């Protein structure tokens, strides 16, 4: 579907792109519409009103979660001795197949500034941090090309628009760790610390960046913001009719026609984004799976394709909506040897901290090197499924192990073929002592 | 044998300003030692720590968690390219195993030239354009094994 | 605070964590993470409980009992037979790449790692594949290190730095390739690196001056004395 | 025995003449071969390094990674 018109009432986050892909510097985004949300919000609205605002307007998390931000934002606390805070954008987007916020960083910054303003002054966060990956060196560019043109333009700094509120925001570039993008870990690899993950409860919104209240906040949540105090919450509630309010960056990547990244409504079925948009799958291609929101999601079949991309929808279906943004599977891959890649990223991106991710993953991608060359044993499935078993949510100490073990699970629920057919060895692990008799099991 | 030259402190200085806890500069005050000297030495740990106020195992083992400080010698130019798994469907083998015929090496490992390093990175979060490469500022997308041995000549 | 373990009644410190408050009872609860004078961190996740909504509830949930407070009227079971075998399964994931080093091991009959893979009844192997190995350091006269029997508890760590204030000891390392130790060769420089040799649970920091001479500590004759 | 070092073997001819001489040591005990188990080493099973056995060079031992490498 090349004929996309994106109008600003249907495509709050992508009408003012660039058709050479250059990135919107700050005349042209205030020629726009530009900053009238923040001028809005720090002229004529209370912090607690623009919580308030953004909890009515139903706004979840679009950091594959989504968790409402309104009451993320409502869990700060309500001392007045608690002035310190800070806003974190989780600009790190290590999931594979998550390309989207690369782009609406590099051709709409100020976009991603204007949101960090608007949330810090709704949240009362004095400081701001845009935590993003090192790989991105384009985005990291222009983000602080923007930063400079917004505090020279007084949209930064002390004393922002006459109000009085002063906010400094601040770029970190990371060091490639696919666990920095966990929020926890993303503070204690803020603080100059080894990435591991924090136990919650105590939650970042009372104990988080050094200890100060912090909230962390996807780079699409944050983009979201300002249309939402631009155009009003019965505007952000009336552009789908699903219990998703908002729109969605949703895409189809992998040996598809047209792969590529759009903005629809909540509530899209998969089928028509794959067919329409993505152009359906190459020539001499026969689609047999799907992950709808990256690597850590499950995989659903040809039948799951009619369902709507919402949170609810896909998760009854035994996944998870995640990132929205789906990958497509070919029947000339098979299906042992992607789960062995998945498993292999999930294994050496562990952070090491618990037991199950970091000695069982391991495992996995032994018994799936083997399944993929043959060589595997009976036990090998059942091995797998135990350790799908005991590494779900609550049994590791953060959520990249249930991650790791959702496409193992699904893969030995549909494709269970492939899997058993990789096993052609009898068991052994113990090998003969020459003066010794075994002790014959049966 | 390792001395932090005065541009090298004056930016991890200037790191230092912008966080709460001077500790906060580490992963910074590393990339900077391995911006300027290609990678981070061990002379570097304890003069990073002595600057910063911070033990010298914290810095280490900050250092040895993230994978992109690089903590043994590399070459003049580090290929990265994309392991994951929709470079895995886009066919990232093939590029695999050209980059390994043209600089015959394994991966982890550097040329007796000293001028390539390979490595496989994590997914480059261009997946859309798979197959994805990462030399060392630079990202090439659309891989094909063919364009390898015209993409690594003008890295010299 | 009052706890229901196992259809059993106990009355415990409600301001304790189920793990401490149930081997206060004299129930057997296998860990290696947490430590009295440490506090919990929840790494190890080998302490793992079933804890119900009330009494009556079946399906319960998996909880680490070191991170979970023993508040009035909980309902555990240390014998589910869920909470056994997750229990049995850290302890095979540990068992994974533990070195064959009893025999040789300063550790032996004394060794928390041992007691905890009895405890929990696992004996059998089914892992086929290679085992991780480590180099070890020179950790000076009295510490002698030994890498390979880690099991990454962080147990050595959050003592030697969050409780004794040392600071050449530390984590190095990513997924599996946790390294326990110092950045380079050389002596430990607390005063208290010794307690080392009773915080690791296994036989990584051990008493070099003792190793020189070894014995098994059911062959020694011990008194109470004073230092 | 985990090494399968001590073994009790074919021999009854045990006499003596004095109950001190009953007292076997090491020189009256180490034969000269591997007895009833000729091939089982138990130093090629155990991690720990000892000459002519590396790090890594045990059965179903891989090589040592360093902390400092490349590959993630
Ligand atoms: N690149 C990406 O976008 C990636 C996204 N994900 C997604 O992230 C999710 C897993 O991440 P988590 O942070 O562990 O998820 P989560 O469900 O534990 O929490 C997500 C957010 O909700 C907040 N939250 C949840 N319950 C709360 C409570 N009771 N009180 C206060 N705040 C609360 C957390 O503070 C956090 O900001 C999955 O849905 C996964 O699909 C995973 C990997 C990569
Ligand atoms: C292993 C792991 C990796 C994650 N990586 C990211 C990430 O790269 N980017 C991101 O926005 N959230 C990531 N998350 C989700 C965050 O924990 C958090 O929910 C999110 O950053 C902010 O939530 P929000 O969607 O309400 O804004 C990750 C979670 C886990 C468990
Ligand atoms: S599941 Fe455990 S070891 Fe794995 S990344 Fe999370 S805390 Fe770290
Ligand atoms: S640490 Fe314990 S289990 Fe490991 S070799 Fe020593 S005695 Fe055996
Ligand atoms: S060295 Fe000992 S105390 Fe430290 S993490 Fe390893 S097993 Fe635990
Ligand atoms: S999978 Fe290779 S760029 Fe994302
Ligand atoms: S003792 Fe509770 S998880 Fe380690």
């Amino acid at each position: 579907m090349k004929n996309i018109i994106r109008t600003p009432e249907t495509h709050p986050l992508t009408w003012r792109l660039r058709d050479d892909k250059q990135p919107v510097w700050l005349d042209e985004y205030r020629s726009k519409n530009g900053y009238e949300g923040a001028r809005k919000a720090l002229t004529g609205l209370s912090p607690d009103e623009i919580v308030n605002q953004v909890k009515d307007a139903g706004l979840k998390g679009r950091g594959g979660a989504g968790f409402s931000t309104g009451l993320k934002w409502s869990l700060m606390p309500k001392d007045e001795s608690m002035n310190i805070r800070y806003l974190l954008c989780n600009a790190d987007e290590m999931e594979p197949g998550t390309y989207k916020d690369r782009l609406l960083m590099e051709q709409l910054p100020h976009l991603l500034v204007e949101g960090m303003l608007i949330s810090a002054f709704a949240l009362k966060a004095y400081r701001g941090y845009i935590f993003l990956r090192g790989e991105y060196i384009e985005a990291a560019v222009n983000l602080r090309r923007a930063i400079a043109e917004a505090t020279e333009a007084g949209l930064l700094g002390k004393n922002i628009m006459g109000t009085g509120f002063d906010f400094e925001l601040f770029v970190h570039t990371g060091a490639g760790r696919y666990i920095c993008g966990e929020e926890t870990a993303l503070i204690n690899s803020l603080e100059g610390r080894r990435a591991n993950p924090r136990s919650k409860p105590p939650f970042p919104a009372t104990s988080g960046a050094w200890g100060k209240p912090t909230c962390v906040n996807n780079v699409e949540t944050l983009c979201n913001v300002p249309a939402i105090l631009a155009n009003g919450v019965e505007w952000y509630q009336n552009i789908s009719k699903s219990k998703d309010a908002g729109t969605k960056l949703m895409g189809f990547s992998g040996r598809v026609k047209n792969p590529g990244l759009w903005e629809l409504p909540f509530g899209t079925t998969a089928r028509e984004i794959l067919e329409d948009y993505a152009g359906g799958m190459r020539d001499g291609l026969k689609f047999k799976a799907w992950q709808p929101g990256g690597a850590g999601t499950d995989f659903l079949t040809e039948a799951h394709l009619d369902l709507p991309m919402e949170f609810e929808s896909i998760g009854k279906a035994g996944s998870r909506l995640g990132t929205a943004l789906a990958m497509a599977v070919d029947h000339e891959i098979n299906m042992v040897s992607l789960v062995r890649n998945l498993e292999e990223f999930f294994a050496r991106e562990s952070c090491g901290w618990c037991t199950p991710c970091r000695d069982g993953l391991p495992w996995s991608v032994k018994i799936l090197r083997a399944l993929e060359r043959g060589e595997g044993q009976p036990g090998d499935i059942e091995t797998l499924e135990q350790l799908c078993r005991f590494l779900g949510p609550g049994k590791t100490f953060c959520a990249h192990a249930p991650g790791a073990v959702e496409p193992l699970q699904s893969a030995i629920k549909y494709f269970r073929e492939e899997f058993e057919a990789g096993i052609k060895q009898p068991f052994s692990n113990t090998h003969l002592i020459n003066g010794i008799q075994p002790n014959l099991l049966k | 044998a390792f001395e932090l030259s005065a541009a090298e402190r004056e930016a991890i200085e200037h790191e230092m300003h912008h966080y709460e806890d001077p500790r906060a500069a580490s992963i910074e005050a590393l990339k900077i030692v391995q911006k300027q000297r290609g990678w981070v030495p061990d002379g570097a740990i304890h003069a990073i720590a002595d600057v910063l106020g911070i033990p010298a195992s914290d810095v280490e083992g900050v250092a040895t968690f993230y994978s992109q400080i690089f903590r043994q010698p590399v070459g003049r130019h580090v290929i990265r390219y994309c392991d994951s798994v929709v470079c895995h469907i886009n066919g990232y083998q093939g590029i695999q195993a050209a980059l390994e015929k043209k600089l015959n090496i394994k991966p982890g490992q550097t040329t007796f030239d000293g001028r390539f390093t390979l490595l496989p990175t994590c997914c480059l979060g261009n997946c859309d354009k798979g197959p994805n490469m990462m030399i060392d500022e630079d990202t090439h997308a659309h891989l094909t094994p063919e364009a390898i041995p015209e993409l690594l000549e003008r890295y010299k | 605070a009052t706890i229901h373990v196992d259809g059993k009644e106990y009355e415990v410190n409600g301001a304790d964590n189920l793990l401490e408050a149930c081997l206060s009872l004299g129930l057997d609860i296998p860990y290696f993470c947490w430590h009295p004078a440490l506090g919990s961190v929840g790494a190890c996740r080998q302490c793992a409980v079933k804890q119900y909504q009330n009494a009556e509830d079946t399906r319960g949930r998996l909880v680490m009992s070191c991170m979970t407070p023993a508040s009035d009227g909980t309902f555990i079971s240390i014998d589910d037979e869920e909470a056994k075998q997750f229990r049995e399964s850290v302890v095979e994931w540990l068992m994974t790449n533990h070195p064959h080093d009893c025999p040789v091991c300063e550790e032996g009959g004394n060794c928390h790692l041992q007691d905890m893979t009895v405890m929990t009844g696992h004996s059998f192997r089914r892992y086929r594949f290679t085992k991780r190995t480590h180099r070890n350091q020179d950790l000076g006269p009295f510490i002698s290190h030994e890498m390979n029997r880690c099991i990454a508890c962080y147990r050595c760590v959050r003592y030697y730095k969050d409780y004794a204030g040392g600071t050449d000891l530390g984590v190095y390392g990513a997924h599996d390739n946790v390294y326990f130790g110092r950045p380079e060769d050389g002596t430990l420089e607390s005063e208290f690196s010794g307690n080392l040799v009773e915080i690791c649970p296994t036989g990584v920091f051990t008493d070099k001056t003792h190793s020189e001479r070894y014995n098994r500590k059911w062959d020694m004759q011990f008194a109470p004395s004073i230092c | 025995c985990p090494t399968t070092a001590i073994q009790l073997t074919p021999d009854f001819e045990m006499g003596e003449y004095k109950r001190q001489d009953l007292v076997y040591e090491k020189e009256d005990l180490l034969i000269s071969g591997p007895g009833k188990y000729p091939e089982y080493n138990f130093y090629r099973m155990a991690g720990m390094a000892i000459d002519g056995k590396d790090k890594g060079e045990a059965e179903n031992e891989a090589k040592p990674i360093d902390v400092k490498s490349l590959l993630p």
